[PDB]
């Protein structure tokens, strides 16, 4: 058998409430896409908090809690990085996925105003690429050295690094 | 195919004890007060006494 | 002075004070082998092998070793786990408040030539570029049996640190 | 995590060029106040003004970038580094990156000319 | 002005990791905390984007380095769902039943660690004892001791040895008394039921604005796993009760660790009992190696065997992120396929990442030897949270 | 039915409520019963009955350098290259060895000898970097390199933890028996 | 086990010159059968008792005073 | 002159030669009661490693923090050392024979236990560290706290001897001992036991996870063979005191059932003998009691300090008044009041 | 104060990028008179909070332009 | 003469035979190996030394009754009774205004979602 044919009648049902989310805020969403009923939506960066509110609020849409954030250079195209959201529905058990984009110069807003954890996440994504989150309080480094320049997860950054360390 | 790979016994195993082992052992706590009051009071009437013998003996000194 | 002598790893006692001063130095070695107070380092994938050496099937215990988790009681240090950037002068400030008969042993195949993570940036390549480690213990989970063997091996090396033999200047 | 830590400020960004100026000025006044804090804390062989004159000459570095959001990046990376500096999060060792032509003097054949670059075929 | 701010462990604080801890005490109150993670950032992500996946694999047990193999299942389940293939039925109860003794491992090191954190040194002998006959079990399948070159992206590694199978259901008869036996001295113990009967209360709506999962968010009253909830590996297709917590106290998260243990034994012997036959590796030869019985053989074996040992095999672009529930938590992974063969990119979400996050949350007013108890079953590994 | 929309079949189940807890007075036994488990620590002696109960039994520790613990066949230690019966270095630089060695500990470089076979000139393991992941020994369709199962071969120097191929030749002198032993329980289940 | 009986009684089979050795050698007393010996020289054992826990029944007696 | 320095020198062969195979008997406890070996490897059946303890711990050095006064570094080992070795006079070793017989012996055997708590206090002061300074505090504290109901049930125990005399409450014992008719005394004395002593059943204080590294000070050299000693000396003097004035002190039985079958006539054979076994009596409670304090140290975890302070004064110390209230009034009764 | 502008002429001689010591009058301009930059400003107001050591508020520290405000300022303490 | 005497005497020199035999046995005896402003208190660390002088004394108070008990037959029993029944109502002063309670800040935060 196919693996994928367990996922088509939900995956079907999906599209459903997908389309239904554009109808709900389209002044935010500038698409959505699913593959194999993993959904996600398409938001401008300075547009994210307003998802944001709309997902953690509506009893039909109630994920509550964050899981993982994180952020993907493409720096082929002109808005380099772009930042993407996970959620987890405990309620209705569903999960949902929210893609940004950022460049590097500019930000995309924290979403440490509602969900409390995400200010830790947010702390690492910093880091690793340059990717701000403004009106964040603690915003800082972490998991690298303290006096590093640079960001690791960027592909013109070298492997090893620039710097290594021995006892003079 | 499949030969040579290790399989289950065609009986089954045994079903395995994965509940609380915790039997209530001992006696009924009012068991342990009285036995604690009994041992206690035995030991006051050895006590008591040999304290009034030990103050006739002063006596004898 | 004598144009020939025998080396330090080929001589004899012949001197009855050779006998007396080989003898107390077998004394002062052979409590430093018995007794053996490492220091808890251990950081990553290389720590829960030495709490396995804690464990009772392959007892540091009944081989006198004890982690005395406090740098100043310890004899050695062992390092274990990956070892970066980002720690380093915590390890060098960790060697530098201990007392002076000591060693430090390199558990674990990160601590050595930087390991699984030789081509990362946050990382020192190894543990060679702090301290200066006397003896490796390979394998990336280095094994019980390896820990304890490096420990074996160490304590050879202590029964050879002629301490009091080096008193005569041999 | 409701509430930061001690120096650690809500990032914001401002609009003009004139309160990009203004926050850098009170945070170069920051640096040169905490600066005889870092000498005690880091217990750093040499002396106060010259820990003063490497922080004037790192804002010299970047005195002429036209942008704002340019400058904004770097003024929060400079508030970064001021946050590891006044607590105890940076060390000795890390801090001591900040003067690798200070502390020693560099060495026999500096490369001026061609010559010395090519002897060692530019090093 | 600030409180006497301490550094908590530089090298030994709490065993098995490196817990530099800010801390700021006005009364032994702890107002506010800051753990500084980064102390074993080794940087694995960036890593892991040159190497194949074939090659990738090994960095994940270094990762959670108490609990190999619910990585190893994590990463192997985000390429399975990646690459639309469908391990077999045989692989899928040998994954499940050793990502649960796993889960029996884990329980066992964090609980008896936890108890000697605190102070209790019995269990933090009778359970690595314990530990080390399940390192034996770990060794007869696949290498070594604690690091398990297993689970492949296509599946399964290789087959049992001939008789592990019933060795482990000697093992799994007693396993019941040595768990209730270190239950008798840590459960009713009024000595840990001081220490551990509100302490760190965590409620329902902030655990999810914290992000938490496992047994803390079971713990905390919502049934929530990913077990039962978005099910896989024939753990449908094995009977399982799942324990949840009253209240938000450090005393659930206990109790539900000592559960777990009676819930992942039957695991086993439902899973003994019903093991089928079949093959144990992927059916096909394009994203794993043939046998090395027929590869010098046959011809066409040569070219797969050469090729997913110098190219790797190739995945088709895409993004997943697929999570499962470790027994620390919900720990995650997000990768982002090329359509090479190196992976683009690829995040790991390790569960304790969060619970060190949502620190102090909950460390606000207790004590100091309070700031103990909350450590070890929030379960700072800290192999996990920085990478 | 129809549900209602925020609204699955995942309802509060059956009894989801939880009672009311126990008062002082809706509780069964007396205040004098259950204060003798207070003052007189019932749950305490129990547990030290326990470890008492321990102390009178069997440890389960070796004596190391005279008793080793468990060794599957499919452990993996320090290498070793194998050779062929009638002794031949049966290494080919297939190069699948430093293909897929994760960490690169592996280093070959390998010229055509003078029958005109393909052998191995330089063959070096970085043991520094050897992450015992095994795959070292999957990918060689010859069978050169194995696991030898030995762990007790700690350094004192990083300079002997460099092997070549002269000692990975010895390795594979000393241990044949074994590593013969383990692929006559292994090369089936490969 | 560990009982005192175990050890008298292994003592008691083995002798007491060996014994001599094997306490200074090892802590325990043990008593196999010579199943074989080293190219190298080291006598092996053995134990059939059925008082032994798990992987202590088969062992080394080295030559060497300084072994490993 | 000849004869008390060599009975000085045997009760020191007798007690400093023993605290050190204590300390190698503990880890044979706690490694059976784990199930695992003891040491095996150092001596023949792996004893003596106390000694090479502490002559390897007697090879390091005397590396001192910069913080510390050198002399209180020296003053505070020291005195606790000798404080829990000059408590080791009116031990009792069957009757009348203790170092030198005075007719004050509790008041001495307490005031130098009194005297314990003067070194611990003292010592985290050197090296002035904030968390250095506030964990002698922590320490010092409960060090007191229970240091009353120690001193606080040795007036109760003397309710019934009357006399501070040491060696007149075991003859006045010999008709009953003094737990089994006073069993709850001994509980809250067995934690109060273990309370004075440095023990993880309470000795929270010795947290290196809470402090920058510190047990104590982590001091380490021959000063710290001196408050190691003096630990494991406090350890079973304490039990000695347990000993006496609580549980049967030298006796046995009558024993002269026995003595009347065996000789016929008072020889120095015979002193031998009833020696010998008052003293095997004094031995097998005081090891029986050894002991237990491992025997509580593995099965329990540490605790709060609030659960600490808590544990004194709330729990433990009322009881103790409702003693003070119970055992007059129970001498009240009946006439029975004890004369000296 | 008196003499006060003394103290605060003997802070402002150690600088360097001052083409005129002497002309550090009362009524001296930091950007203008002294040639002094935008850094300078807090420069020299840092070395002068330190030569007294009392402590500054941010906008008062902002608005002082020249030693005439400097020495107007002078008197909060 | 006596050993009594001896005893606390030898001990002292005892210690110094432990304590100079370092300082002959050791060598290297000692190479080159924030604080600003807080210290933070509870009552319960300050009181309970001061509030342990009366309980500690009163045993002493206490001392030269028990050695005297059969003098006082029957009425230094009452005197004595007396006065332990004025310190333990001094004791139960403190146990119920909390004295050595420490508690937390960390409240659940009791009021409600009172709203619009
Ligand atoms: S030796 Fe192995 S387990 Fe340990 S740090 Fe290195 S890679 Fe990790
Ligand atoms: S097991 Fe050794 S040889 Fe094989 S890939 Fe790993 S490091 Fe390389
Ligand atoms: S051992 Fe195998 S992989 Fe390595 S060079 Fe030889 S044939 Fe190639």
């Amino acid at each position: 058998v196919n693996p994928a044919d367990r996922y088509l009648q939900h995956v079907s049902d999906l599209h459903q409430y997908a389309k239904y989310i554009m109808a709900a805020l389209p002044k935010y969403i500038q698409g959505f896409s699913v593959w194999k009923d993993e959904l996600t939506l398409h938001v401008a960066p300075s547009a994210v908090i307003p998802v944001t509110t709309f997902l953690r609020d509506n009893t039909s849409t109630q994920y509550k809690s964050i899981i993982d954030i994180t952020a993907v250079d493409y720096p082929s195209r002109e808005n380099r990085f772009e930042v993407v959201y996970n959620f987890l529905s405990v309620r209705h058990n569903s999960r949902i996925r929210l893609k940004t984009y950022a460049t590097e110069v500019t930000p995309v807003p924290s979403i440490t105003c509602l969900y409390e954890g995400a200010n830790w996440f947010e702390r690492e994504a910093y880091d690793m690429y340059g990717v701000f989150f403004e009106g964040h309080p603690d915003l800082r480094r972490i998991m690298t050295d303290y006096g590093f320049e640079g960001h690791p997860l960027r592909k013109d950054f070298p492997l090893t690094g620039y710097t290594e360390v021995r006892w003079d | 195919p499949s030969v040579g790979q290790d399989l289950p016994p065609v009986g089954g195993y045994e079903p395995v004890q994965w509940r609380r082992n915790l039997p209530a052992r001992g006696f009924r706590p009012l068991v342990y007060l009285a036995a604690l009051c009994g041992i206690c009071g035995y030991g006051f009437y050895r006590a008591l006494g040999g304290i009034q013998e030990r103050r006739e003996l002063k006596r004898e000194k | 002075m004598p144009t020939d002598f025998p080396l330090p790893s080929q001589q004899k006692p012949n001197s009855a004070v050779d006998y007396t001063l080989t003898t107390l130095d077998a004394v002062a070695n052979w409590a430093r082998q018995g007794s053996f107070w490492p220091v808890t380092f251990g950081l990553a994938c290389c720590a829960v092998e030495m709490m396995h050496v804690s464990a009772p099937r392959y007892d540091q215990d009944r081989l006198g070793i004890i982690f005395r988790a406090s740098p100043r009681q310890s004899d050695i240090m062992i390092v274990a786990g990956t070892l970066t950037n980002k720690m380093a002068p915590v390890l060098r400030q960790v060697y530098d408040q201990m007392p002076e008969p000591r060693w430090v042993i390199s558990m674990g195949s990160c601590a050595n030539g930087g390991g699984y993570y030789h081509f990362s940036y946050s990382v020192v390549r190894g543990c060679d570029r702090i301290v200066p480690v006397d003896v490796y213990v390979p394998g990336c989970p280095p094994t019980s049996e390896a820990l304890m063997y490096g420990v074996f091996q160490l304590q050879r090396k202590m029964r050879n640190t002629k301490i009091t033999r080096m008193w005569y200047r041999k | 995590a409701i509430i930061a830590t001690a120096f650690a400020e809500t990032v914001k960004f401002s609009g003009s060029k004139q309160e990009l100026q203004k926050r850098t000025l009170a945070l170069y006044r920051q640096f040169l106040r905490g600066a005889p804090t870092f000498a005690d804390l880091y217990e750093v062989q040499f002396s106060i003004p010259t820990i003063r004159t490497k922080i004037r000459q790192e804002f010299e570095r970047h005195r002429f970038v036209d942008d704002l959001s340019i400058q904004n990046v770097l003024y929060a990376k400079g508030h970064m580094e001021y946050q590891e500096c006044i607590n105890f999060w940076k060390q000795q060792a890390q801090f001591l990156k900040y003067f690798p032509e200070e502390d020693d003097i560099q060495g026999r054949h500096q490369p001026s000319n061609f010559v010395d670059k090519f002897l060692k075929n530019r090093a | 002005i600030r409180a006497f701010t301490i550094n908590f462990g530089p090298q030994h604080p709490a065993a098995h990791g490196v817990l530099r801890l800010i801390l700021e005490l006005s009364g032994e109150e702890i107002i506010r905390s800051d753990p500084h993670v980064g102390l074993l950032h080794r940087g694995t992500e960036k890593l892991i984007e040159y190497k194949t996946y074939m090659q990738a694999l090994p960095y994940f047990d270094r990762l959670d380095y108490v609990s190999m193999m619910t990585n190893e299942q994590v990463f192997s389940l985000a390429v399975e769902k990646l690459l639309n293939v469908e391990v077999p039925l045989r692989g899928k109860y040998i994954r499940t039943m050793f990502g649960e003794i796993t889960r029996v491992l884990n329980h066992l090191m964090s609980v008896c660690s936890h108890a000697m954190d605190v102070g209790a040194l019995t269990p933090f002998l009778w359970g690595f004892e314990e530990r080390e006959k399940l390192m034996e079990f770990y060794e007869r399948v696949s290498g070594a001791r604690l690091h398990a070159a297993y689970v492949r992206p296509g599946g399964v590694s290789q087959d049992l040895p001939a008789g592990l199978l019933d060795d482990i259901y000697m093992w799994a008869t007693q396993f019941g008394d040595r768990l209730d036996e270190i239950e008798e001295l840590l459960t009713d113990n009024r000595i840990w039921k001081l220490r551990t009967v509100n302490i760190g209360t965590v409620t329902a709506q902030d655990a999810l604005n914290l992000g938490l999962s496992g047994p803390m968010l079971r713990g905390s009253g919502i049934p929530f796993d990913i077990r039962k909830n978005a099910p896989y590996d024939a753990y449908d297709k094995v009977d399982f009760d799942v324990p949840v917590g009253m209240n938000g106290d450090c005393y659930d998260r206990y109790l539900i660790r000592m559960a777990e243990f009676r819930q992942s034994l039957r695991i086993i012997e439902q899973c003994c009992n019903d093991m089928p036959a079949g093959a144990v590796k992927v059916e096909d030869f394009k994203i794993n190696s043939p046998p090395r019985n027929l590869m010098k053989e046959d011809m066409e074996a040569l070219i797969h065997h050469f090729l997913l040992y110098t190219k790797g095999y190739s995945v088709p672009p895409g993004e997943t992120y697929t999570a499962i529930e470790a027994p620390k938590g919900e720990m995650g992974v997000y990768v982002v396929s090329d359509g090479s063969e190196r992976p683009y990119k690829c995040k790991i979400r390790a569960p304790g990442f969060a619970h060190l996050g949502a620190f102090d949350h909950i460390a606000r007013g207790h004590f100091l030897p309070d700031a103990v108890a909350i450590i070890g079953t929030m379960d700072l590994v800290f192999g996990e949270v920085d990478r | 039915n129809i549900y209602a929309g925020g609204s699955a079949a995942a309802a509060p189940p059956a009894g989801f409520r939880i009672h009311r807890p126990a008062t002082w007075e809706e509780s069964e036994e007396g205040a004098l019963s259950k204060a003798t488990k207070y003052f007189l620590l019932a749950e305490m002696f129990r547990g030290l009955y326990v470890v008492l109960e321990q102390f009178f039994r069997a440890p389960y520790t070796i004596y190391y350098p005279f008793e080793k613990g468990p060794v599957s066949p499919r452990f993996r230690g320090e290498h070793a290259l194998r050779r062929y019966p009638s002794g031949e270095e049966r290494c080919i630089a297939c190069k699948l060895c430093e293909a897929i060695c994760p960490a690169l500990a592996i280093t070959i470089d390998a010229e055509e000898r003078i029958d005109g076979s393909r052998r191995t000139t330089k063959y070096d393991i970085d043991m520094t970097k050897c992450i015992y992941c095994g795959y070292c020994q999957e990918s060689c369709p010859v069978d050169a390199i194995v696991e030898t199962p030995n762990v007790e071969y700690a350094t004192e120097t990083r300079e002997e933890l460099l092997y070549n191929k002269e000692k990975l030749l010895a390795n594979g002198d000393k241990w044949e028996l074994e590593l013969q032993y383990a692929l006559d329980a292994d090369a089936p289940y490969r | 086990s560990s009982s005192l009986y175990r050890v008298l009684r292994n003592a008691w089979e083995v002798g007491p010159r060996s014994y001599w050795k094997q306490l200074n050698s090892i802590g325990d007393t043990k008593s196999g059968r010579l199943v074989g010996t080293d190219i190298y020289g080291n006598k092996f054992y053995e134990t059939d008792h059925q008082d032994e826990i798990h992987l202590r029944t088969r062992y080394v007696e080295y030559k060497e005073k300084d072994y490993d | 002159m000849i004869i008390n320095i060599v009975e000085i020198l045997i009760f020191l062969v007798c007690v400093l030669f023993s605290v050190a195979y204590l300390t190698v008997a503990e880890r044979k406890t706690l490694a059976y009661m784990q199930r695992r070996l003891g040491p095996n490897f150092v001596g023949y059946y792996g004893l003596l490693q106390a000694f090479a303890d502490a002559v390897k711990l007697l090879l390091k050095e005397i590396v001192l923090p910069k913080e510390s006064n050198y002399i209180i570094l020296v003053i505070s080992p020291l005195i606790t050392l000798i404080t829990a070795l000059i408590g080791w006079v009116v031990i009792p070793l069957g009757p009348g024979i203790t170092l030198g017989e005075l007719n004050l012996g509790i008041l001495f055997s307490l005031a130098i236990g009194s005297l314990g708590v003067f070194g611990s206090l003292l010592s985290g002061w050197s090296s002035n560290s904030k968390y250095s300074l506030l964990g002698s505090i922590r320490s010092t504290a409960q060090l007191i706290s229970y240091e009353l109901i120690l001193t606080s049930i040795f007036i109760i125990i003397i309710m019934f001897v009357s006399s501070l005399n040491i060696t007149t409450i075991i003859e006045t014992q010999r008709v009953v001992w003094y737990c089994i008719p006073l069993l709850p005394l001994l509980l809250i004395f067995f934690i109060a036991s273990v309370a004075e002593t440095a023990r993880p059943p309470f000795d929270l204080t010795e947290s290196e996870s809470e402090l920058v590294a510190g047990y104590f000070t982590e001091y380490s050299g021959s000063p710290f063979v001196f408050f190691f000693l003096a630990e494991y000396s406090n350890i079973i003097l304490i039990s000695a005191f347990n000993g006496y004035l609580l549980l049967g002190g030298y006796l046995s039985f009558n024993y002269s059932y026995l003595f009347n079958i065996l000789f016929n006539d008072y020889s120095y054979v015979s002193f031998l003998f009833e020696g010998l076994i008052n003293s095997s009596a004094y031995a097998i409670k005081l090891v029986f009691l050894m002991f237990s304090f491992i025997w509580v140290r593995a099965a329990f975890p540490r605790f709060t300090y609030d659960n600490l302070i808590n544990f004194c004064w709330i729990i433990l110390l009322p009881l103790l008044f409702g003693i003070f209230l119970i055992i007059p009034s129970t001498l009240y009764i009946f006439d029975s009041f004890p004369t000296l | 104060r008196p003499d006060a502008e003394k103290r605060i002429a003997a802070v402002l001689e150690s600088f360097d990028k001052i083409s005129n010591p002497a002309a550090i009058t009362p009524t001296a301009s930091f950007a203008k008179d002294l040639n002094l930059d935008s850094l300078d400003t807090v420069e020299v107001v840092v070395a002068i909070e330190e030569e007294f050591g009392i402590e500054i508020p941010d906008k008062e520290a902002d608005e002082i332009k020249s030693v005439n405000q400097a020495v107007e300022y002078i008197l909060a303490q | 003469m006596n050993t009594f005497i001896i005893f606390i005497i030898l001990i002292p020199i005892v210690g110094f035979a432990l304590l100079a035999v370092n300082i002959l046995l050791a060598v290297y005896k000692p190479y080159n190996e924030f604080n600003q402003t807080r210290l933070a208190f509870n009552a319960a660390f300050i009181l309970v030394a001061i509030l342990f002088l009366p309980f500690d004394l009163e045993i002493s108070t206490l001392l030269p009754y028990v050695m005297s008990i059969y003098l006082v037959s029957n009425y230094g029993f009452t005197i004595v009774l007396l006065f332990l029944l004025i310190l333990i109502i001094g004791f139960v002063y403190e146990i119920n205004t909390n004295a050595l309670k420490i508690n937390k800040h960390n409240k659940p935060n009791t009021d409600s979602l009172i709203y619009k």
